[PDB]
């Protein structure tokens, strides 16, 4: 749905939008060349369809040409300064395409908004919202907007023939929650099969390997996923059916 | 009024169970 | 507690049987909702 | 007697910040983080 | 351990990323093992002696 | 026939007649002069490091800002004077009076904080020098594509 | 020699002065406002 999508909002607020109950490939994407750029950092494309997901979210904005390069781990700039800030860790994919044909109004795109002064360069995933002029310099700037102090956000004002440099993209960004938890969006399979007592791989969806499977004499708790080796390997799990 | 909290706060570090291995 | 944007919450339930104490006992503090929400916690008050 | 019985947080708490609070009725556990404004202080019904 | 490496669950390198990138992240990983490897024999075999 | 990247970083090369020219040699000065101009708008807001030179900073950029002010004013005269458009025209004067405005309101609010810059005291000054450069900057450089668009738009009125 | 002084020539006639290695003491200069502009540039009154 929030692809083929009808209205993206600003980047220092966006729409995480929790996303549950599906069986996600995303080969229905990594094909469609619509996207423009597509660099993925936790996992690589075409192999996001296999056991990673536990509650993955989805993270929607607008912003022009050469500012999808600011998104990655790290790389600074003013839109990733007081903007939108990006861990360094388990970042997914970065989903990138032009964003004209639905914007860039004719006199300028007025309504892109972007935190021109902010203290604290932004945290990991903050979303400060809140408008209040920034009271820069010793100086009372209360509700006065006046010397040195001004609203904290401003537009670009894309036009349809706007240069290539500034048109703007909309950008999609996935973060994915690894294996904590039971799972939620994995990708086509389900063997409708089980066995035991037999070496034969498996993927309990935490998991790949190779072993022997049997009902196992140990108690679990009832929200507790599985356990682990001392030697850090998968002791055992619990099938999400059985 | 303060009282001394001797042991108690001690919670699950995560959702992976472990077998009577000292962690 | 609040550790990258998220916010975690734990329960346990023992007896009681004190008046004018805090049981010296131990028990373990398991997992709620790893609440993912936003929002930065300096101040924080009950509701009686 | 579930005297106590809900929690608050937040930076500002009367919506000049983002502001999070928690309620618990009798049996079905109730939250939200919103644009609260707060009472000065809390209380509940009977 | 991790080595600088993301998981000393290998096989999620040999799931989750691709192998050009998987090269250098394996590579991280199999040197702190085989570091520690011969640490052990080493460690062996002096005992043994 | 022109070698112009006009602002938002858009390449133009006119085909038209020399009156074209002779309407957008202004904007072969005021599109010069804009980017000239913002070329070191945008090296002053990052690059201010020292107190005194704050003075000739906010000093620099108000005179480098009329440079545009008084070409990008005159690029779409020059571009309406042979106008077979009156939307191009009226574009023109509309964009070289929005602009131009907006190169002749701020650029006076520039000489504004050339006031303190003169002594430039390094407590907070420079940090304020900072704050409307670039407040400056962005905004600068919208009003003058559309001003280094009517132009040109303009321009194409008497093209052919 | 340029403050404490007797007798200056004339301003085309300034004459030059280069003093080498020794310790300046601005603030003797600082602490006296003997003159009328003490006005600094490219390096501010006292940190220099
Ligand atoms: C649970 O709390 C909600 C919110 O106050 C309330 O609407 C509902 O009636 C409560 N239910 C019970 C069983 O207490």
């Amino acid at each position: 749905e929030v692809f083929n999508a009808t209205r993206f909002a600003s980047v220092y607020a966006w729409n995480r939008k929790r996303i549950s109950n599906c069986v996600a490939d995303y080969s229905v994407l990594y094909n469609s060349a619509s996207f423009s750029t597509f660099k993925c950092y936790g996992v690589s494309p075409t192999k996001l369809n296999d056991l990673c997901f536990t509650n993955v979210y989805a993270d929607s904005f607008v912003i022009r040409g050469d500012e999808v390069r600011q998104i990655a781990p790290g790389q600074t700039g003013k839109i990733a300064d007081y903007n939108y800030k990006l861990p360094d860790d388990f970042t997914g994919c970065v989903i990138a395409w032009n964003s004209n044909n639905l914007d860039s109004k004719v006199g300028g795109n007025y309504n892109y908004l972007y935190r021109l002064f902010r203290k604290s360069n932004l945290k990991p995933f903050e979303r400060d919202i809140s408008t209040e002029i920034y009271q820069a310099g010793s100086t009372p700037c209360n509700g006065v907007e006046g010397f040195n102090c001004y609203f904290p956000l401003q537009s670009y004002g894309f036009q349809p023939t706007n240069g290539v440099g500034y048109q703007p993209y909309r950008v999609v960004v996935l973060s994915f929650e690894l294996l904590h938890a039971p799972a939620t969006v994995c990708g086509p399979k389900k063997s409708t099969n089980l066995v035991k007592n037999k070496c034969v791989n498996f993927n309990f969806n935490g998991l790949t390997g190779t072993g022997v499977l049997t009902e196992s004499n140990k108690k679990f708790l009832p929200f507790q996923q599985f356990g682990r080796d001392i030697a850090d390997t998968t002791d055992a799990v619990r099938d999400p059916q059985t | 009024a303060y009282t001394n909290s001797f042991t108690r706060g001690v919670y699950y570090p995560d959702k992976v169970f472990r077998s009577s291995v000292l962690h | 507690k609040n550790i990258d944007g998220y916010f975690k919450i734990y329960s346990k339930h023992t007896p009681i049987n004190l008046v004018r104490d805090l049981p010296q006992g131990f028990s373990a503090l398991e997992p709620l909702v790893d609440l993912p929400i936003g929002i930065n916690i300096t101040r924080f008050q009950t509701l009686l | 007697s579930n005297i106590i019985r809900g929690w608050i947080f937040g930076t500002t708490l009367d919506s000049k910040t983002q502001s999070l609070l928690i309620v618990n009725n009798a049996t079905n556990v109730v939250i939200k983080v919103c644009e609260f404004q707060f009472c000065n202080d809390p209380f509940l019904g009977v | 351990s991790n080595f600088g490496a993301i998981s000393s669950v290998l096989n999620d390198i040999l799931s989750r990323l691709d192998p050009p990138e998987a090269e250098v992240q394996i590579d991280r990983l199999i040197t702190g093992r085989l570091q520690s490897l011969q640490t052990y024999v080493t460690q062996q075999l002096i005992r043994a002696a | 026939s022109a070698e112009i990247d006009l602002g938002k970083g858009d390449f133009r090369e006119i085909r038209a007649s020399e009156d074209a020219r002779e309407a957008a040699e202004a904007l072969a000065e005021a599109a010069r002069a804009m980017k000239e101009a913002l070329e070191i708008i945008r090296e002053i807001a990052e690059k201010l490091r020292d107190s005194s030179r704050a003075s000739e900073a906010a000093k620099r950029i108000a005179k480098a800002i009329r440079k545009a002010a008084d070409a990008i004013a005159e690029a779409a005269k020059i571009a309406a004077r042979a106008a077979k458009d009156g939307d191009a025209a009226r574009n023109a004067e509309n964009a070289a009076r929005k602009a131009k405005e907006f190169a002749e309101e701020q650029a006076k609010l520039a000489d504004m904080y050339a006031e303190l810059a003169k002594n430039g005291d390094k407590s907070s000054v420079l940090e304020q020098l900072k704050t409307f450069a670039d407040k400056a900057f962005h905004e600068m450089e919208d009003r003058f594509y559309q001003a280094a668009l009517a132009v040109f738009e303009a321009a194409e009125a008497a093209a052919g």
